[PDB]
DNA sequence: TACAGATTTTATGTTTAGATCTTTTATGCTTGCTTTTCAAA
DNA sequence: TTTGAAAAGCAAGCATAAAAGATCTAAACATAAAATCTGTA
């Protein structure tokens, strides 16, 4: 037959139709699932591996870099409620939701993780059931109702398509009785990804805590506190629950702790040193490794006055580390085949780059004609104040800037460039040299928006950036101040 | 049957046939009104409660369409030669008998408290806890799972 | 006349031809209408002679 | 090959475009005046733009 | 309720001619089965002659087509009046592939769609005649390699008086690119309504001068020539040949109806002789002494009426000037051929063949021939001046033809198919009383109907109206003690006396009158709201005889 | 029971019909001023 | 034959309707691999 069009990289999943309400006859012919070899969780790594054929020389600033990594002592309270609320919960065979908020960094899903671990040690006493922990991310999903395909492949081991994956699992909560059943902990992480316009999934997840059959603890972890009264129905709020629990930024004395914390072992310590290569062992000279009080404070007190963010704290301090380690290798020359301090001036140095604006230098680093350009738009907007501009206007006050400064040296010797490009079989011309070349740059720097026309004379353009700092950036160019 | 955990709206017939059915006999496949009229002809009372029934609403469509599958069960729980007695519970000559439920005060949040607590040997609340409790969750619109979050959580 | 589109309207595409919003235009130009009518001995540079 | 009733059609369709309907009573109307009226006066000053 | 639904089928219970008994009842049920019959026999011989004319266009149409199609540019071809509704069909010819594509402005939303709506065809019609393909033209460009055939493609354009020029124009320069691939031909037919100078100033200078390289102009509108048209009317002559005739205000009232209808005036032709016909037989009590075996049927009633003929009238006042009888008069006085059909058909294959005049209208000749200026026809031409005597014809007033005429003198034919719509709801919305009959006996004389009065108010106020004004100028005219009577006057409906208590009683139901013909009014199209959140102001958009 | 074939389910791509919202331009009412033909002296 | 004066026309101003189209979505139209039903061998 002859096809109106192909779809010929058709690629479909091994996913099975028939949901799990038919896998049995009865709701008696179910058996104990918990005593099934594939219910409750009853390859890739060696691909990423080879031989290694030389020694890496780790430097002594190297391990304070690697314990800087991302890879609890600010957290006892919201460890002990979220533990309280779930042993209680899985001991007494209940379905609960717990709600966690935060912004980014402030140690939600490290806290839940830890009260996991925790619960499955003392589940491992026999102090309370077995249950299964399932891990759902709504940012590493591809389509939202694929946790839908998540939970239930965690569940029973089959893989469904999702919506038979969304009734097997609404069976499976609601009819299999409890003494058939294992407890389930299911942590949905990033809760404001698997939001959607029809909100069913929200709904399905949190309804599925009202159950009594359910034995189901869904722990959701948010960036904002408001999530269901801003885009959440009054249903799921209210299966949802008044008891929320907010993860704070960190205060200044708690990210020290922090980072104390990962350098307990390291700091005011001595490493063997080996000057032939720099390569440090912790307990050839003896050196000892010092990071200040002083330094590791005030990034945190920066940090803490920004975000209260923990990558941040440590993203810092790792990144003074890397400095003060570059300045050393770049003394030593050592390669990578007495004291030794990461001091306030790398912390400074590191909290300053961040801080850096490249917007005003980048602006002072143009050719003549971008520069003539940016300041014939401030004129622009000097002139009339309309916040945007024709590139004709532009055109023509370019034009008049040349023929009024015409006494300028170095704008009687721009002329011959700008309008023939030092060429007198050139005519003169309609644009500068460059024009188009300038217009674009600034367009795909950033600085620069331009509306979508096809007459090149009444196109508007606007500034993107802020007005003062390219009035900073003209100033600081000879020629555009004093003409 | 719970409408949100369907897949689609159209199927809800067919479920209520999944839901009926003896698994020995014939699976049928059923689509809409007509093919379920026919199965309940031969019968035996069929109770139907149907949690959530607003979202049987398409959200995309318009008004002729969106009340195409609410407007045919209405339709078939009222016509003769069949005995489907349906109920639908939604969230705030044919039309259906309405009764609103009311938000609770706090003498009734209070009477569903030491009533659900009456199994337990001792009440360790002081009762005054629970009348106050009930007087703030209840306020206008309440809703009684902010009283037992607000005990769960005391 | 609208079909062959020489008349036409404010809508072009699912036209209500009965709404009182819906207005007509004149959609030839002036030589088109001048040889038609030619064709049927009309005077019509007689109603623009005398505005412009 | 236009009927002549599309034909006047166009010519009318023409004359609604081009002329504004102001000063159409004082084209057209040609009635005798059983009751007391006043025809229209008539455009006062020409166009600069043939429209 | 089915009066709410939007559609609904009704398969309603049941417990033989449409034709009534004439004669005031007195004519009998057999008369009105042969009537039923003849009616019949006639249109059967009148529309077996249409469809073999119809059949002979199309015919000659895919002919002159094909003529004109097969005897480094396009074959253009532009059928200039044409409706779009001719299927060309292609030869069978070896060694190379025909495909006809043919694309409507409902097809072509842009270039893309036209091609690819294109591609399509030809893959589908190359795969029908003896691996899946990109539907652009590089299937033209591989169409040799993939089927082993030159290629062939003609164009037809259906209503291109409808499409977008600019997409037009951009297709052609887009085909444009396909004459360099040595063995590809296209033909291009578009299907003009307007005239060729249209499309002219609609398409670009370049792509006129590519369409100037190779050009034909085919014009087939409905009436070419009048050859089509007078064959239907010569059909429908001879199916009446010496059984009825034709008046002239008939013939006057076809060509004024032909002469208001461009591209689709031979079924209008067809359509108000078949509606002459279906008049007189459901009409004429006469007409089953069309057949003349049943003139034997005779009664006092039909003799009563046939002595009401003006050319009976004029015969026996001559005979006064210098019933058994009169029945045998009347039986032997109808057999005669009255030969003006044929001496019509005899000018009309004279002029035709002899002198070949062949851009005459058989309709008008035929007016001329009823009312005696056939010479007066014939001398436009300047070439039967020697032939003058020879195509003398002078018609002979028959008495009792009148009993078989096709004549409109009541307006039935100008009532049925071409009314004066909007004048006749004008008309009885102004006067009622010629619509509802002059019979709550008090009321229904003393007040109009409401949408009457509305409309005589509304007739005689401005263009811009004030509903408040106009309420209160409605509400003058009505009666008020006949409607407290009248309104008064259902005691078993008490909240209707309980509201005639009130003392505001005649305004509100003023009010509720005068709020149902004004929504009557904006329904019908008579009257426009100005704003969507005001509705205190309304335009007349209606006026009377215009 | 196994199994080839037919249909369903799930899943996505293609094209047309129509809705909504924004931006710029026509247009209708207000009000004051100048010209003009028509019903009485 | 005048009169004059009330209707008609001009024009600036301004609120507002509407034309045009950018952006988008529903719905009709279309394809397809895996699973599931289905009638026989
Ligand atoms: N109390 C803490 N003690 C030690 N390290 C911590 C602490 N809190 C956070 N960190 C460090 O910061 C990292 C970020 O924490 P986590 O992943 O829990 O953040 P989050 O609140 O879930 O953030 P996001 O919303 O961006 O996912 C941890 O992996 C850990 O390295
Ligand atoms: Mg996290």
């Amino acid at each position: 037959v002859i096809r109106k069009f192909t779809k010929k990289n058709v690629a479909r999943a091994k996913k099975k139709y028939t949901p799990f309400s038919k896998r049995f006859k009865s709701i008696a012919a179910i058996p104990d699932l918990t005593s099934l070899p594939e219910f409750y969780g009853n390859r890739f790594e060696n691909k990423l591996k080879t031989t290694q054929k030389h020694q890496i020389v780790e430097t002594i600033f190297s391990k304070v870099k690697k314990q800087l990594n991302s890879s609890l002592p600010a957290r006892e309270n919201e460890f002990a409620s979220i533990y309280l609320s779930a042993y209680s919960a899985i001991e007494s065979d209940s379905a609960t939701t717990i709600y966690v908020a935060g912004t980014p960094g402030v140690g939600k899903t490290l806290t839940v993780r830890e009260v996991v671990k925790e619960l499955l040690s003392s589940s491992a006493q026999r102090e309370i059931p077995d249950f299964l922990y399932v891990e759902i991310n709504g940012l590493k999903m591809v389509k939202p109702t694929d946790c839908y395909e998540t939970l239930w492949n965690k569940v029973s081991g089959e893989r469904l398509t999702w919506a038979a994956s969304m009734e097997s699992l609404e069976f499976y909560f609601k009819r299999v009785p409890k003494n058939k059943k294992k407890t389930i902990v299911v942590l949905l992480d990033e809760l404001d990804a698997m939001v959607t316009k029809s909100q069913d999934i929200m709904y399905n997840f949190f309804n599925w805590t009202t159950y009594e059959n359910a034995k189901l603890i869904v722990i959701a972890v948010a960036n904002t506190m408001d999530l269901p009264e801003r885009q959440l129905g009054n249903k799921i709020t209210s299966r949802i629950g008044f008891t929320r629990i907010m993860f704070t930024g960190y205060t200044h004395e708690e990210l020290k702790n922090i980072i104390d914390l990962r350098l307990k072992g390291l700091n005011d310590s001595f490493f063997y040193v080996d000057t032939k290569t720099g390569n440090a062992i912790l307990i050839v000279r003896k050196v000892r490794l010092r990071m200040s009080a002083d330094a590791i404070e005030i990034a945190s007190r920066k940090v803490a006055s920004v975000s209260g963010d923990a990558r941040r704290a440590l993203k810092v301090c790792k990144r003074a580390a890397e400095i003060a380690e570059k300045h050393y290798m770049a003394k030593h020359g050592y390669g990578y085949d007495g004291v030794q301090t990461v001091h306030i001036t790398h912390v400074m140095k590191a909290l300053n780059e961040t801080l850096n604006s490249h917007v005003i230098t980048f602006m002072t680093r143009l050719s003549f004609t971008a520069k003539l350009f940016i300041y014939a738009l401030l004129n622009l907007m000097k002139k009339n104040g309309s916040q945007e501009q024709e590139l004709g206007d532009i055109v023509d006050e370019i034009k008049l800037l040349i023929e009024v400064n015409g006494s300028n040296k170095f704008v009687m010797e721009i002329a011959k460039t700008l309008f023939q490009q030092g060429s007198d079989n050139i005519s003169e011309q309609l644009r500068i040299i460059s024009w188009d070349f300038v217009l674009n740059q600034l367009l795909d720097a950033g600085i620069l928006f331009k509306q979508t026309m096809k007459n090149d004379r009444i196109c508007c353009v606007k500034l993107n950036i802020s007005v003062e700092e390219a009035k900073r950036a003209m100033n600081e160019d000879e020629t555009l101040r004093n003409l | 049957i719970n409408c949100i955990s369907l897949g689609e709206p159209s199927s809800i017939f067919q479920k209520i046939f999944d839901s009926f059915q003896d698994l020995n006999g014939p699976t049928l496949q059923i689509k809409n009104m007509q093919h379920l009229q026919k199965f309940l002809e031969p019968y035996t009372t069929f109770v139907v409660v149907l949690d959530e029934m607003d979202r049987l609403l398409h959200a995309n469509t318009s008004e002729t369409q969106s009340v195409r599958t609410i407007l045919e069960l209405f339709l078939l729980a009222k016509l003769p030669t069949v005995s489907f007695v349906l109920i639908g519970m939604a969230n705030s000559g044919l039309l259906p008998q309405t009764i609103v439920f009311q938000p609770y005060t706090a003498e009734q949040m209070y009477e569903i408290v030491i009533q659900k607590m009456s199994s337990l040997p001792t009440i360790i609340f002081q009762p005054m806890a629970i009348k106050f409790a009930a007087k703030k969750c209840a306020g206008n619109t309440g809703d009684l799972r902010k009283l037992f979050d607000v005990l769960r959580g005391s | 006349l609208h079909t062959l589109k020489l008349i036409a309207t404010t809508m072009n595409k699912n036209i209500d031809y009965l709404s009182p919003k819906v207005r007509w235009k004149v959609n030839v130009p002036w030589e088109i209408i001048k040889e038609i009518s030619e064709s049927v001995h009309f005077n019509i540079s007689d109603y623009f002679s005398d505005i412009h | 090959d236009l009927s002549i009733i599309s034909k006047y059609l166009l010519i009318a369709s023409y004359i609604c475009s081009y002329l504004e309907p102001r000063y159409d009573a004082s084209i057209f109307s040609r009635k005798t005046r059983i009751i007391q009226g006043r025809a229209a006066y008539g455009r006062r000053k020409k166009k600069e733009v043939n429209p | 309720a089915d009066a709410q639904r939007s559609h609904y089928t009704v398969y309603p219970s049941l417990p033989h001619i449409p034709f009534v008994k004439l004669l005031s009842g007195k004519e009998s049920e057999v008369n009105v089965e042969k009537r039923w019959e003849l009616y019949h026999q006639l249109h059967s011989h009148f529309h077996d002659q249409v469809d073999h004319i119809i059949d002979n266009i199309e015919a000659d149409l895919k002919a002159e087509i094909s003529d004109l199609l097969y005897s480094r540019c396009f074959n253009t071809i532009f059928l200039l009046g044409s409706d779009s509704t001719t299927k060309i069909e292609l030869k069978d010819e070896s060694s190379r592939y025909n495909v006809l594509i043919e694309l409507t402005p409902k097809e072509s939303p842009n270039v893309r769609m036209m091609l690819r709506r294109s591609m399509y065809k030809l893959y589908s019609a190359a795969d029908a005649e003896e691996n899946d393909v990109s539907y652009d033209l590089s299937l033209v460009e591989n169409f040799k390699r993939l089927f082993g055939k030159d290629l062939a493609m003609v164009f037809n354009f259906k209503d291109v008086d409808s499409i977008n020029f600019n997409t037009l124009d951009n297709f052609i320069i887009l085909l444009k690119s396909a004459f360099k691939y040595d063995h590809v031909k296209i033909s291009l037919i578009f299907n003009i309504n307007t005239n060729l100078s249209n499309i002219e100033k609609n398409l670009r200078q370049s792509t006129i001068r590519l369409l100037k390289r190779n050009y034909h102009k085919l014009d087939v509108s409905s009436n070419k020539g009048f050859k089509y048209g007078n064959q239907i009317f010569q059909s429908f002559l001879d199916t009446v040949d010496g059984k009825l005739n034709l008046s002239d205000r008939f013939v006057e009232f076809i060509l004024s109806k032909m002469a208001n209808n461009t591209n689709h005036n031979l079924q209008l032709l067809t359509k108000m002789l078949d509606y002459s016909l279906m008049s007189y037989f459901f009409q004429n009590a006469f007409s089953v002494f069309i057949d003349p075996v049943n003139v034997d049927f005779l009664n006092d009633d039909y003799l009563k009426i046939l002595s009401r003929c003006p050319t009976f009238m004029f015969f026996v006042e001559g005979l006064i000037k210098q019933n058994r009888g009169l029945e045998e008069f009347f039986v032997e006085f109808l057999v005669r051929e009255n030969p003006i059909n044929g001496h019509a058909k005899f000018v009309a294959r004279f002029l035709e063949e002899e002198l070949n005049i062949t851009n005459f209208n058989l309709i008008e000749l035929y007016h001329n021939l009823l009312i005696g200026k056939l010479d007066s026809y014939l001398d436009r031409w300047s070439a039967c001046k020697e032939y003058k005597d020879r195509l003398h014809f002078e018609p002979i007033d028959t008495i009792f033809q009148e009993l078989f005429t096709l004549d409109n003198r009541s307006g039935l034919l100008t009532q049925s198919i071409f009314p004066s719509y909007k004048s006749n709801i004008e008309d009885n919305l102004l006067s009622w009383e010629q619509v509802l009959p002059s019979l709550s006996g008090d009321l229904d004389k003393i007040m109009a109907p409401v949408l009457g009065q509305l409309f005589k108010l509304y007739r005689e106020a401005n263009m811009t109206i004030n509903i408040y004004d106009f309420y209160i100028a409605f509400r003058e005219t009505l009666p008020k003690e006949e409607i407290l009577n009248f309104i008064r006057k259902d005691p078993s409906n008490t909240k209707l006396l309980e509201l005639a208590e009130t003392p505001d009683a005649f305004d509100k139901v003023a009010l509720i009158l005068f709020m149902q013909a004004i929504f009557a009014f904006e329904n019908m199209g008579l009257i426009k709201f100005q704003s969507t959140k005001s509705y205190d102001l309304v335009e007349k958009c209606v006026w009377r005889g215009i």
